């Protein structure tokens, strides 16, 4: 189908970002959106055949390039705060009443200096007593605090073992400032499991943090770890009582 | 001429009918898309409709109404997956640009046969004597509305679905940095059932 | 890839009466490829200002093609139709003929 | 009676010149209506009908949008079609693809069609059902894979048995007068002497529309031909023993005569 | 009017 080069991105402000996008489909026409809460897709670019392009409904700060059928470059020239949003590619052959069909996204965050990286805090809760005891269920709760970019993927190990029955992640990651354009976020899920489950000592939890954050290669001077790409795990054992 | 669909978040039963409808503002119009965004996912095509009537495809029933310049997507028994922001797309007919609709958000909520409301304290299995609260177990007609001060954190309400048994519930999380916050007063501010269990001692 | 000779037709829009105007038709039909020339005559000489049909073609995807001039048919005056096409070898000359 | 709407389109390929020709015409029954010519002033669709002149500003944009778009397409075919069949961009080639609906009397559904060509050669078409493709070679087989893929017979289908419909019923509203009459054949006979002994009959049908005509003897038969005013003309003619013309007659049935005329000489 | 359906070969 389609791809785009990458999935999360985080850029200084004034730096000069490379999207990609390839389409294995023999699609003639290409297209970049933008998509932002409230507003919807905005088209900035399209491309009905190569070397060619028109301007979308938002071209400024824009750039394209189509040298191939397969391949629709979208430049941002200088970065500015406000080209922080979901960016997504489409393709579809040309023709009357044609479908287009859409690339994963890449989610593109400016910020005003590099030090407002951070990696998340990762913690997990323990069931009650009160509801084990009240529903013979037991239910953990984990919390990734302080982190930023928004660039996070949460998931559940269970003895080794990925887990989906019982999960639910919260779908908007929170903003722990909502004041502020750069404060920290932090996000929440929960695994419910039967008492009796929870109550083994042998059973082990993992909460688990996949975060996108700077290269390992990128300019960093200060007092703390380099805010690179990392995983970031909490674990709590079954309570033998 | 834009596209336009009614207003987000509509709120499905589980088991009921979803309406998503649309209007174009070009009568000359001739191809019509409805596509499925989940959460930080790109947009999936889902339904692509082109004469007069009803189109079915497993649980979905869209309608085309050229006269009145109208599109309707029916998804018949709302099942949990479905949650999403529904698109609604016609040709553009200029070098085939699509005009989108802005977006309409579909939250199917469970059937909580046996509710059982509850706030628990939850301590950091870590040392740390940090804690967390847990408002599970209502029922889906409940609602949780965001802290009214500032340094208080409580979360949207979120689906669970324990498959092994045939459970589902809804909880949310709340939790404070201030050691002046317990959670008895953690979820007033919200419709809570007078009967929801806050254990003691 | 066939390629197909044109019918040709060279004709009058109205019955043919001498001394009066009149248009002259040459009605070029089922050849392929499209590229065909078609011009019209007077005793051996090309008529300057002939107009022509758009292109449109058969169930058979074989072209067929209007030319028309007008003309003041006499006793005496030679009119007649040429036509070049990759499928001919030498122009194809088809003289006037009212009974037809 | 029955109507036709028809769209036809032609792209051809000129080496070393530009992008190729692309004519678009289009008819209801024996009346162009429509015209598309890419190499010419315009680059607007343009009205050749009288009748279809009252459609606003909306209507020309729309189809001039469309037409393009067609162009476009078939630009991107030529070359396509090279690639499957491996030959090279110095030879002119052609594409062709006609479309359009019937209508009945009462001007309900009666047939649809899409139908298209490579180099005057069947290449794919649609089948009568509107749902399946009729595929001439191999390279055709790509295609049809393609359009399965798209569902180009799920639109063609709504639109041949849908907009088409309904656009063709309005042009036969809004154009009445010039669409639904009906120029009944003038009618005439001449004779005319070979070396003998035989003679020459010839039966002539004149200035009727629409161009749908019948001519039968008790043996030449020219092909109804346009006399450019927007009528047709046709003729047949029999070849037959000097002094017997009696013994023969003519009949000319068309939608323009209560009755078949019979003629005699 | 024209249709839509029409696509590259």
């Amino acid at each position: 189908k389609v791809t785009q080069s990458s999935r999360y991105l985080v850029k200084r402000t004034g730096e000069k970002v490379f999207l990609e996008c390839v389409q294995d489909m023999d699609h003639e026409n290409m297209f970049w959106y933008r998509q932002d809460p409230g507003l919807g897709l905005r088209l900035i670019y399209f491309s009905y055949d190569v070397k060619m392009k028109e301007k979308g409904d938002i071209p400024e700060g824009y750039s394209v390039s189509r040298e191939k059928k397969e391949r629709f470059s979208l430049i941002l020239a200088s970065a500015s705060t406000d080209q922080t949003s979901m960016y997504l590619c489409a393709s579809s052959f040309l023709g009357t009443g044609v479908e287009q069909y859409f690339g994963p996204g890449t989610r593109l965050t400016v910020v005003e200096d590099l030090n407002k990286v951070f990696p998340p805090e990762v913690a997990l809760f323990e069931p009650s007593e009160a509801e084990i005891s009240h529903t013979q269920k037991a239910t953990l709760v984990c919390l990734a605090t302080g982190f930023y970019p928004d660039h996070v993927e949460l998931s559940w190990w269970v003895n080794g073992k990925e887990v989906h029955s019982g999960v639910c992640t919260d779908p908007q990651p929170l903003k722990e400032q909502p004041a502020l354009n750069d404060s920290r976020y932090a996000l929440s899920s929960r695994l419910r499991v039967s008492a009796t489950f929870w109550q083994d000592p042998r059973n082990h939890f993992r909460c688990q943090v996949q975060f996108y954050g700077l290269s390992e290669a990128d300019e960093w001077t200060q007092d703390r770890a380099k805010p690179v790409t990392q995983i970031v795990s909490a674990e709590a054992w079954g309570r033998a009582d | 001429k834009e596209v336009e669909q009614n207003s987000g978040p509509l709120s499905v039963p589980e088991g009921a009918i979803a309406s998503l409808n649309c209007t174009y503002s070009d009568r000359g119009s001739q191809s019509f898309f409805w596509y499925r965004q989940y959460s930080g996912k790109s947009p999936e095509l889902i339904m692509s409709i082109y004469s007069n009537g009803d189109k079915e495809d497993g649980r979905f029933t869209a309608q085309l109404n050229k006269a009145s310049q109208y599109v309707s997507l029916l998804i018949r028994d709302a099942q949990p997956s479905d949650s999403a922001t529904y698109l609604c797309a016609v040709s553009g007919g200029g070098a085939d640009g699509l005009t989108f609709g802005k977006g309409t958000q579909v939250v199917v909520t469970p059937n909580i046969q046996n509710p059982d409301p509850a706030v628990y304290q939850l301590r950091d299995s870590k040392s740390a004597d940090k804690s967390v609260c847990l408002f599970t177990d209502f029922d889906s007609q409940t609602n949780v509305s965001q802290s009214k001060d500032s340094d208080v954190y409580i979360t949207d309400k979120c689906v669970l679905d324990m498959r092994s048994m045939d459970f589902k519930s809804n909880s949310a999380v709340a939790w404070s940095n201030k050691s002046d916050f317990a959670c008895a007063n953690a979820f007033n501010n919200s419709i809570i059932p007078e009967d929801t269990f806050f254990p003691s001692p | 890839m066939i390629q197909r000779t044109p019918k040709i037709q060279v004709y009058s829009r109205h019955p043919a009466e001498n001394g009066k105007s009149n248009f002259l038709n040459c009605y070029v039909s089922g050849f392929h490829p499209s590229d065909i020339e078609v011009d019209l005559l007077k005793n051996g000489e090309r008529i300057e200002k002939v107009e022509h049909s758009d292109l449109s073609f058969s169930k058979d995807w074989s072209f067929y093609l209007l030319y028309y001039t007008e003309f003041t048919p006499t006793e005496k005056d030679e009119y007649a139709c040429r036509v070049n096409h990759v499928t001919l070898s030498q122009p194809k000359i088809v003289k006037w003929d009212r009974d037809m | 009676g029955s109507h036709s709407m028809r769209y036809f389109f032609t792209s051809v390929s000129r080496p070393g010149r530009g992008e190729p020709r692309f004519i678009a015409v289009g008819y209801v029954d024996d009346t162009q209506f429509v015209r598309f010519d890419s190499d010419a002033a315009s680059q607007r669709m343009e009205p050749r009908a009288p009748w279809i002149e009252q459609e606003g500003p909306e209507y020309w944009d729309g189809e001039t949008r469309k037409v393009k778009a067609h162009s476009q397409t078939h630009r991107v075919d030529l070359g396509t079609l090279r690639g499957y069949y491996n030959q090279s961009e110095a030879g002119s080639h052609t594409v062709q693809r006609m479309y359009g609906c019937d209508v009945g009397s009462d001007w309900r559904f009666l047939r649809g069609y899409h139908q298209y060509a490579y180099d005057g050669k069947d290449y794919i078409a649609l089948k009568e059902d509107l749902r399946s493709w009729t595929a001439a070679d191999m390279a055709a087989q790509t295609t049809k894979h393609k359009w399965e893929a798209a569902h180009v017979a799920e639109q063609l289908r709504a639109y041949l048995e849908g907009t088409c419909v309904e656009w063709l019923r309005r042009y036969l509203e809004n154009g009445k007068e010039t669409l639904q009459r009906t120029d009944a054949p003038k009618t005439h006979m001449t004779h005319h002497a070979v070396s003998d002994h035989e003679a020459t009959l010839r039966c002539w049908a004149l200035s009727f529309y629409p161009a749908e005509i019948t001519l039968t003897w008790q043996t030449e038969l020219v092909e109804t031909r346009p006399a450019g005013d927007g009528t047709f003309q046709k003729w047949a003619a029999v070849v037959v023993p000097s002094g017997q013309e009696q013994r023969y007659t003519c009949h000319v049935q068309h939608e323009g005569l209560p009755k078949p005329l019979t003629l005699r000489w | 009017a024209l249709g839509i359906g029409i696509l590259t070969v």
